[PDB]
RNA sequence: AUCGAGAGGC
């Protein structure tokens, strides 16, 4: 269930809780209309590319579905009336917020992602120090080398 | 590789490094006569004359100074000898060569660079001593050490120099680490086993505690927390105080273990608008850990907000830690008599065990596993014997530790501390290892001359029974330092194989950024991906997310 | 001065790691931390 | 007898005394006790010339070592600090000038006692500047030894000082602080391998006060204001002198602050 | 090896499975073999992996092993860099590695591949070769002593 | 640096009334962390503090020979006997307030050594300074009031942040930026030129 | 006299060797539980007996002190710490002429000496100074 | 500006959690069979042995900086001998029409359920709790 | 090399009161001063006579850096009641208990006998 | 105290370090690489006194 | 060669502000305010030439255009008015 | 080298006490725990001084110059 | 300037 995604919706959703003081015993303002027409305008709104042809707005799809699965499950109808009392109101914020965060997530152009990288896996590999598998530093130097011929080659059989 | 690439450069020092408990995250402490040496050219402005005149006329020798005057001509003018260095009339457009001076942009660096963090912009702060001083917080991503690590500052040179350092090298901004998606600094040492220690239920802290220690907070809002008990004396939990650093508007949820609502073991911890209504703060809490409040004062509140946050958490702490104490001695590694004697003969079942399966070997009555030689799996089962033994001893010791055991508390904090510690400073420290296997006769069926031939005994084959309070046994030390020298050539190999797999990453992934059209690119133009991570999303930005839709019972993902 | 004195350097198919035969002939621990960890050992 | 701060001074002697400072709160204890340890003023060595040495011993380990000497400064109230009078360098009213010389004649080790020096200085009736002895033989510290044909001379203008300006001017070796013996203020968690009691030894401060009772609870309101004290003096001022004289430089500072206020 | 496999109610549930380790790998004629699930079988050398399955498979099990390098250490590190340098060995075609053969020999500037390893040889068939650098690798700029195309460098700035 | 690899050195000085001190009013000449212990199990060190105490109330010397039955447990009987705890721990009173420390406090005699390694002589510091005549850059060492090297693994550190301008700054104007004349058709800095 | 002979590594191989004197009595329960578990030798035929265990040792390691009660790499470290550490190095410094010396002012004998110290003169020319430690956390620095 | 709740209770055990200081309570409401309460309360201060039987009362007042109450001129609002101050964490419903209550003065942690309490202890920053011997 | 001269520690330097007083902000009837070239001797006894008057509310002395010899006390009393008139009165108190401190002790110490 | 053992080269205290080194006149069997056309090789170090 | 440009209609190149982009302008009015050059923000106590430029940020008054760069080599060019800053 | 002056931690003058140490040792053979004792040293912090310090000054004095 | 050696950090 828990794999890295941008933007936190539990935190968002008690800070509109907290902001706005919602009370669990008065009934919502929302109809479900806006409920799920603004959920559908909302994955519309977030945009990694602005590209108006086909193939970069499929390549925007794709790169925001797994997100959008992420909206869908925690901005559901039943769970935005039930599990936590949202008035119209907390929810348009929530809406807004939701936005704002996802826009800010994506990477600024001219980063320099390969050094970064490359210094994202150095770090870990002058930490590891130390059941017959090539491991560590040696397994490491097999990879990036592409050893032709490996201390432990092995296969498994499913 | 020497000359280009990388090159010696005017503006740079270094010096030995110590950490200040008062100094800020983003601050450096530069000493002053580093200052006196260093100089930024700044020209002058309507705005600044004034200082600057003054600078001048305060004179390179004692700082705030100047050592250097550019004119329009460009015949610099040397305070040091000149006839005029007090007569100056400073035209407009002319340069000065002032002093470093405090809150200016700077970068510091250990070097050992494997990190964008382990070069990070820094405010200066011009110190009396010697030393290059810096907060604790901040040695988790340079890994700087106090035992004598020496560090090095660059000093900008151009306002456009100074701007990038402000606006993309500075401390708060690497707070959150692209890589690990998680923080890079977080609470250590004393500031955690403290923090631990002033949460818990029967800490609490009286009015004079309570109120410098509100004083100690630089922000505080002048408003004394209403004490959590008031009738038979005013008293303050610590968790209140503390909460009183935490900034508002802050929640924060986690379970662990048996984490009940109504939470016995003080475990887990809920924070709502910048207070902290049950738990005990450690690591996970306070810690560079995902999840943490650090992650989370970073993205709600800003990066000043949560480097403030760094500062005011260790002042606060730090000040309890100081008027109730902490030490550590021979006693706590001490365990109790019958969890002594119950560790020895646990330790002798583990030999009795070893010896049963020997003579059933000499027998030939064993059978090899498939795959694997009898010998082999002699060696295995030994070897599983023994490790079990170890640990066995070791949990049992770490049963009789008590709660007021320093070991145990720095453990629970986290800043020190582990399970195999413990076991090997009361228990049993266990067998070494050479080149994988136990020990081997280097002579003739026989590890050591005082042994007899074949012997494959535990004792024979380099299994140290006794603990290091206990006292190791001659034979049990040269087997000791043969592991430690083991482990210290791999050291000293594994840094160089490093290196080089560092340097030869760096080198092929150089070239590599996201362009506009979001395509991560090369020179030539080459796609290595069309979108950065596939999502084209900062890693810093990431977090953990538990999408409920993949779990749970058909039934219940419908009610 | 007298561990300089008393060294011993081995110039270069394990030389570095200890060995039992080192046993009272040569100083399990001291040893300099680095590229000549147990090529350079003491009496 | 009068109402405030009561003492009792169990034991007393030129150099150590001991009393019960009762009736007082601890801000106060520790206050006094950071004075006399830091702030009396003492009269020691803060120049040394040295015109001839051969001895085997460096000139600055020998002025470090005259520095740390004991002196006479009972009347140093008298005496006026080198950067507090308008002597060009020193002056008698600020500064004691003592000379020290020594050859070794014999052929036997000759040591240098500190009852060697001799003051070259115009006293003008003061007890000021004549060295600490309480050694049986009297014989001062041993300041070096020189063998035959050695020698050493020198002259050291001692002047009045501080001890948070350096060591030597503190006049106060150990100070002896104890309080609340049976712990009944729980003001400190007793770290017990099996039984606190057995583990932790009896202070013998402890007989003083009544012991606890197991069935009484904790009393929250309870603080404390009976604290025991010893304190022992190197000779420069004496016990009585320099409890007496802390307790002054603490008025005095207060009694600044108070003028700075009424100045502002 | 134990696996969560969905349950009939939908709940992922233990599903203990007998699995077989090898010493060595000819897997071209493993998959082949009875009894076994040829989607699920797993090559720990990429090279075979990928002169089997092809070089996306190739690309998968090495990140794969990354990862578990990484893992076993208890560290952890973002998807996109390990990624990243996979891509960067993948997308040639085939496997390349992070030698002077390899990655190294490349279209990219001389003097970036010259920063590198076999700096004067590089050079020597720059010159014979008569190649002309772009000048557009960040390498070229720092010999240069030019602000790189990179980050603040990546964008011309003019006056409204 | 202590007998038993402990190294360290001075974050700060402290004066006596601001140390925390014990009732006898001792003053510990040293003060270090608990947190380093754990890690190295360096247990002899606690055993030294013991045993030098011991020793130091003794009269006698203390013997920390290897392979001696020598046990913790005897050590602490004499301690205990000369009325003092036998795991060496002793009540401490801070010295900032008087307030007795919560945590009874790990004091005892240990053998210390002062490494060659004092810092005055580690600073360094350039700005401007003289220059190496082949390659035009800064001078190397302290001794030579020599510039530090910009490593390119630190060139790749900024890199990662991408402050171009720091980088070309750093590697032209404060190092060996230089100008040269170039003519197009030679494409080579041929050309000759005679600048007044 | 033939009480004692030297022997190389290659000869060893052929010899057997017990650590302690004590080793070679008769064998016949209540024991101090502190006392380090010496495992029962279960060998006869000794043809020599170890002069002292502690031989093995070098002169830096003989200075540290229990080294029995810590873990190698420490005990490596401080035998490289002996070698920075300033003290006394010769009685004739002050006749001497180094390019560089460095002496402490009041050199102290450790309170914890090993028995090997007495041949190696530590005592008698140290190297370190005995000083009053607490640990603590105190003021965070 | 009122008594939000009072009942009396008699302390089913007394727990000491690891704490020296503080025992965990678990106590049933006396008269009422649908009541129970779990409280951590301060030992030392307050003596809670087991067996005994306690008034308690939660209030809502009776924010600005706290204040030392001069001599007691400001008039007590408290004959019961322990007090203390508290936010409430979570309300739950145990079952329907049965109400839970979590509170927690500052560490202390408590919990009242019954069904009682429908108008009064609603959710509040303040709520000061006041237990009688 | 870089070290301050230990007399900064006792000794004011030039421009420096010994005490400055500035209101606090967002706080009412608040103020804090800084005791210049003094220690925590100083500071904790005036904050614990300051304590025991019952007019004030807030009483803190804290040291910013333990590098240098200041220390700010900040007072919050009641209104109509100056913070520095609370702590003349604290100051003067601690004066005369110190002088019957020295009356008592000459007395015990006049009646000893060795 | 001091013990010698060192030479003096224009005033400078230089000391002989000790060079470790395989014996002569042993023989010694030592295993080819598997992927090696030969298995094994005995090898002398012949030198005379 | 000669108008590789993309018209202002249609870019599609990010509206939001480069961290990059932000800093180097920021840099450069920076160093132009230091070298004497007139504000087009009204000051409040600030001095510091950065400061200056982080006003003129916020009233979007200073006057650049940044040329966002393709790997085709089109430029787009946006100014500090139209970019989004947050 | 020579006897220090004063206890660096309490700061009590030790250089009177000495050489009477030494003769006590040697006049009646006493143990030098009690000879710390009676020379007025009671705390192990002023005691290490005495028991850990080696007269260097006399191998210094044999050097004839 | 080269060469060589020793030490400091991870
Ligand atoms: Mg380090
Ligand atoms: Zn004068
Ligand atoms: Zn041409
Ligand atoms: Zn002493």
């Amino acid at each position: 269930a828990n794999w890295p995604l941008p933007v936190n919706i539990r935190r968002i959703i008690q800070n509109a809780q907290q902001t706005f003081h919602i009370d669990h015993t008065k009934p919502s303002d929302l109809t479900i209309k806006d409920i799920v027409l603004g959920v559908k305008d909302l994955q519309e709104n977030l945009l990694v590319l602005r590209g108006k042809n086909e193939i970069i707005q499929n390549a925007q799809r794709d790169a925001v579905t797994l997100f959008c699965c992420l909206l869908r499950s925690r901005l559901a109808t039943r769970r935005v009336l039930q599990e936590y009392r949202l008035t119209k109101q907390a929810f348009d914020w929530v809406l807004s917020n939701i936005e704002a965060q996802f826009l800010r997530s994506v990477v600024h152009p001219g980063e320099m992602v390969g050094v970064l990288a490359a210094q994202s896996i150095g770090e870990p590999a002058t930490q590891m120090t130390l059941k017959k598998v090539t491991s560590g530093v040696p397994r490491l130097k097999e990879i990036l080398n592409v050893a032709k011929n490996m201390k432990t080659p092995s296969l498994t059989v499913y | 590789r020497g000359n280009l690439m990388g090159k010696r450069v005017d503006f740079s020092a270094r010096t030995v490094i110590s950490g200040d408990p008062n100094l800020e995250l983003d601050q450096v402490g530069v000493p002053k006569s580093i200052a006196k040496t260093l100089t930024y050219p700044e020209v002058v402005t309507p705005y600044n004359i004034d200082r600057l005149t003054q600078l001048v006329r305060n004179g390179p020798n004692e700082h705030p100074g100047a050592k250097y005057v550019i004119r329009d001509s460009g015949d610099r003018i040397d305070l040091r000898y000149s006839k005029r260095a007090g007569d100056i009339q400073l035209q407009y457009g002319w340069k000065v060569e002032r002093h470093i001076m405090d809150n200016d942009p700077v970068l510091f660096n250990r070097q050992p660079s494997l990190h964008k963090m382990s070069m990070m912009a820094h405010r200066v702060k011009v110190i009396p001593y010697s030393t290059f001083r810096l907060n604790l917080s901040v040695t988790s991503p340079y890994n700087a050490d106090f035992d004598g690590d020496e560090m090095n500052l660059h000093v900008p040179q151009s306002e456009e120099t100074r701007a990038e350092l402000s606006q993309l090298c500075a401390v708060p901004l690497q707070i959150v680490s692209p890589q690990s998606n998680k923080p890079c600094m977080g609470i250590v040492q004393d500031t955690l086993c403290g923090i631990r220690k002033l949460t818990l239920r029967d800490t609490f802290i009286e009015l004079d505690q309570v109120l410098n220690m509100l004083y100690w907070v630089p922000d505080w809002d002048g408003v004394i927390p209403t004490p959590a008990i008031i009738k038979p004396k005013p008293l303050w939990s610590g968790k209140q105080i503390l909460s009183v650093a935490i900034p508002n508007g802050i929640h924060l949820q986690r379970f662990d273990e048996g984490t009940t609502l109504l939470s016995p073991k003080d475990n887990g911890m809920l924070i709502i608008d910048g207070q902290i209504i049950f738990g005990v703060v450690e690591k996970k809490t306070v810690g560079s850990s995902n999840g943490g409040l650090i992650h989370v004062v970073t993205r709600e509140k800003g990066p000043q907000v949560c480097a403030k946050l760094f500062g005011n958490i260790q002042k606060v702490v730090n000040f309890w830690l100081l008027h109730n104490g902490f030490s550590t001695g021979i006693g706590d590694t001490i365990a109790d008599g019958p969890t002594m004697r119950e560790i020895t003969e646990t330790i002798a079942e583990a030999k009795k065990k070893v010896l049963d399966v020997t003579k059933e070997a000499q027998a030939n009555l064993l059978t090899a596993k498939h795959g694997m030689t009898l010998r082999e799996s002699f060696e295995d089962n030994v070897v599983r014997f023994l490790n079990e033994a170890r640990d066995k001893a070791g949990r049992l010791a770490e049963v009789n530790l008590k709660d007021l055991n320093n070991v145990k508390q720095m453990v629970m904090a986290g800043s020190k501390g582990s399970f195999i510690n413990i076991a090997q400073m009361s228990a049993c420290v266990g067998q070494q290892s050479v080149e994988g296997k136990r020990i081997a006769f280097g002579f003739v069926d026989r590890t050591l001359p005082h042994f007899s031939k074949d012997d494959y005994s535990p004792e024979s084959k380099g299994f140290v029974e006794n603990s290091y309070l206990r006292g190791l046994t001659p034979q049990e030390f040269f087997f000791h330092a043969m592991g430690g020298r083991e482990g210290l050539i791999d050291t000293a190999v594994k840094t160089a194989e490093t290196g080089y797999i560092q340097r030869r990453l760096v080198k092929a992934l150089e070239d590599i950024m996201v362009h506009y059209d979001n395509t991560t690119r090369n020179s030539l133009g080459n796609v290595i991906q069309f979108i950065y991570g596939e999502d084209g999303m900062d890693a810093a930005h990431i977090e953990k997310q538990s999408l409920d839709t993949i779990g749970g019972s058909d039934a219940a993902f419908e009610k | 001065t007298l561990s300089h004195l008393r060294r011993t350097n081995t110039p270069i198919a394990k030389p570095r790691q200890l060995h039992n035969t080192h046993w009272g002939l040569v100083c399990p621990a001291e040893t300099p931390e680095g590229q000549a960890c147990g090529l350079v050992k003491n009496l | 007898s009068e109402e405030g701060p009561q003492v009792k001074i169990r034991e007393a002697s030129k150099d150590n005394v001991d009393f019960i400072l009762s009736n007082v709160d601890l801000a106060m204890a520790n206050s006094l006790r950071r004075v006399m340890i830091a702030e009396i003023p003492t009269l020691a060595i803060d120049s040394v010339e040295v015109e001839t040495n051969t001895t085997v011993l460096a000139d600055e380990f020998i002025a470090h070592r005259l520095g740390l000497i004991p002196l006479q400064s009972m009347d140093i109230e008298q005496l006026e600090y080198s950067r507090d009078c308008f002597c060009e360098d020193h002056c008698d009213k600020c500064s004691v000038v003592l000379t020290l010389q020594a050859f070794g004649e014999s052929e036997s080790t000759t040591n240098v006692y500190s009852k060697d020096l001799v003051i070259v200085s115009n006293l003008m009736g003061r007890n000021i500047g004549h060295p600490i002895i309480q050694d049986k033989e009297g014989n001062g510290v041993l300041i070096c030894k020189l063998r035959k044909g050695q020698e050493l001379k020198l002259t050291c203008v001692a002047k009045k000082g501080i001890a948070k300006e350096h060591a030597k001017w503190g006049p106060a070796a150990a100070i002896e602080f104890e309080y609340d013996p049976w712990n009944k203020l729980k003001h400190t968690d007793y770290w017990y391998e099996q039984d606190s009691a057995k583990e932790w030894p009896q202070s013998k401060n402890c007989e003083y006060e009544d012991p606890p009772n197991e069935g009484d609870p904790f009393d929250y309101k309870a603080q404390a204001d009976t604290f025991y004290m010893n304190v022992e003096s190197v000779g420069s001022i004496p016990v009585d002198q320099v409890v007496v004289r802390g307790i002054d430089t603490l008025q005095k500072k207060v009694a600044s602050i108070l003028l700075a206020l009424t100045q502002m | 090896y134990d696996r969560k496999v969905p349950s009939p109610t939908g709940e992922y549930v233990k599903e203990p499975e007998w699995v077989l380790e090898t010493d060595g790998v000819n897997l071209s004629e493993v998959m082949t073999v009875p009894g076994i699930d040829p989607t699920r079988i797993y090559t720990n050398s990429f090279i075979d992996i990928m002169e089997v399955l092809g070089i996306e498979a190739g690309r998968a099990a090495l990140y794969k092993e990354v990862y578990n390098v990484i893992a076993s250490d208890g560290s952890y590190v973002n998807y996109r860099h390990m990624a990243l340098l996979v891509d960067v060995m993948t997308t040639q075609g085939g496997l390349t590695s992070v030698t002077r053969h390899g990655f190294n020999r490349s279209n990219t500037g001389a003097l970036m591949r010259c920063s590198f390893e076999e700096t004067v040889e590089i050079l020597f068939e720059a010159g014979a070769s008569a190649e002309l650098d772009d000048c557009r690798g960040v390498s070229e700029n720092v010999i240069l002593g030019q602000m790189a195309p990179i980050g603040t460098g990546a964008f011309d700035v003019m006056i409204d | 640096a202590s007998r038993h690899g402990q190294k360290g050195t001075i974050g700060i000085t402290y004066r006596r009334e601001d140390m925390p001190f014990t009732a006898e009013g001792i003053v510990p000449d040293l003060i270090i962390n608990p947190h380093a212990i754990p890690s190295r199990m360096t247990v002899a060190h606690l055993i030294e503090c013991l045993l030098s105490k011991v020793a130091a109330l003794s009269g006698n010397e203390g013997d920390a020979s290897p392979f001696t039955d020598i046990t913790v447990e005897g050590i602490s009987k004499l301690l205990r006997e000369h009325g003092y705890q036998s795991r060496g721990f002793e009540v401490m009173y801070n010295g900032h307030t008087g307030k007795k420390l919560m945590a009874q406090i790990f004091f005892g005699p240990t053998y210390y050594q002062r490494l060659r390694h004092m810092v005055d002589d580690k600073i360094h510091a350039r700005a401007r300074g003289p220059m190496q005549v082949l390659t035009r850059q800064p001078v190397e060492g302290r001794s030579r009031d020599g510039g530090l090297r910009f490593g390119e693994m630190e060139r790749d550190c900024m890199i990662a942040h991408g402050a171009a301008s720091f980088l070309k700054e750093r590697l032209m104007e404060a190092s060996d930026a230089f100008r040269v004349h170039i003519c197009g058709i030679c494409g080579l800095m041929t050309v000759i030129a005679k600048l007044n | 006299e033939g009480l004692v002979e030297y022997i190389d590594a290659e000869e060893e191989e052929s010899i057997l060797i017990a650590m302690q004197p004590e080793d070679l009595e008769p064998a016949e329960l209540d024991v101090d539980p502190a006392k380090r578990i010496r495992v029962s030798h279960h060998a006869t035929t000794f043809t020599h007996c170890e002069i002292h265990p502690s031989m093995i040792l070098g002169v830096a390691a003989s200075i540290i002190p229990f080294p029995d009660h810590n873990q190698s790499p420490r005990n490596t470290y401080q035998s490289a710490m002996g070698k920075q550490a300033m003290g006394v190095f010769l009685t004739n410094y002050n006749v001497r002429m180094d390019t560089m010396a460095n002496i402490l002012y009041y050199p102290q004998k450790p309170l914890g000496t090993t028995r090997a110290m007495e041949y190696l003169k530590f005592r008698e020319l140290p190297a370190g100074q005995n000083a009053i430690v607490a640990i603590a956390c105190y003021s965070g620095y | 500006s009122n008594t939000l709740f009072d009942d009396i209770f008699q302390v089913s055990e007394v727990d000491p959690g690891r704490y020296n200081k503080v025992c965990r309570i678990e106590a049933a409401s006396t008269t009422q069979d649908q009541c129970k309460l779990t409280l951590d309360i301060n030992v030392e201060l307050f003596p809670v042995a087991a067996q005994d039987s306690l008034t308690v009362t939660i209030a809502s007042s009776l924010t600005r900086s706290w204040r030392p109450p001069q001599a007691g001129d400001r008039s007590l609002a408290d004959d019961y001998d322990y007090v203390m101050y508290g936010t409430a964490y979570k309300f739950e419903e145990v079952s329907k029409d049965l109400i839970a209550v979590y509170y927690s003065f500052g560490g202390l942690l408590m919990r009242l359920e019954g069904n009682y309490r429908n108008l009064n202890n609603l959710k509040q920053e303040n709520a000061y709790l006041l237990i009688r011997r | 090399m870089n070290a301050p001269d230990r007399f900064e520690l006792f000794l004011l330097g030039e421009g420096e009161s010994k005490l400055k007083i500035d209101p606090d902000t967002k706080a009412p009837n608040a103020v804090v001063i800084t005791f210049e070239k003094e220690d925590h001797t100083l500071g904790n006894l005036i904050r614990a006579e300051l304590l025991n008057d019952r007019k004030v509310l807030f009483a803190a002395y804290k040291v910013e850096h333990p590098f240098f010899a200041r220390f700010k006390l900040r007072i919050q009393t009641t209104e109509g009641y100056d913070p520095k008139d609370a702590l003349k009165n604290a100051c003067n108190s601690i004066i005369n208990k110190l002088g019957a401190l020295k009356t008592n002790f000459e007395t015990e110490w006049n009646l000893q006998t060795l | 105290f001091d013990m010698g053992g060192y030479f003096i080269i224009n005033g400078s205290e230089k000391v002989l370090i000790a060079q470790e080194r395989s014996a002569g006149n042993i023989v010694q069997v030592f295993k080819k690489a598997a992927p090696s056309p030969i298995s094994h090789v005995a090898e002398i170090r012949s030198a005379l006194e | 060669l000669k108008e590789k440009a993309i018209p202002k209609d249609q870019r599609a190149t990010t509206p939001y502000m480069t961290k990059y982009e932000r800093a180097r302008i920021l840099g450069t009015r920076a160093l132009q305010i230091s070298m004497n050059a007139p504000v087009f923000v009204d000051l409040e106590g600030e001095t510091d030439p950065l400061r200056i430029a982080m006003k003129e940020l916020a009233e979007k008054k200073i006057p650049l255009v940044i040329r966002r760069y393709l790997p085709d080599g089109s430029f787009e060019d946006w100014s500090v008015e139209e970019l989004i800053v947050d | 080298m020579i006897v220090p002056v004063r206890c660096f931690s309490c700061g009590k003058v030790v250089g009177d006490k000495w050489e009477s140490y030494l003769n006590l040792l040697q006049e009646d053979e006493l143990d030098e725990g009690t000879a710390l004792s009676r020379l007025g040293l009671k705390r192990y912090c002023c005691r290490r001084m005495i028991l850990t310090h080696v007269d260097l000054i006399e191998k210094f004095l044999r050097y004839n110059p």
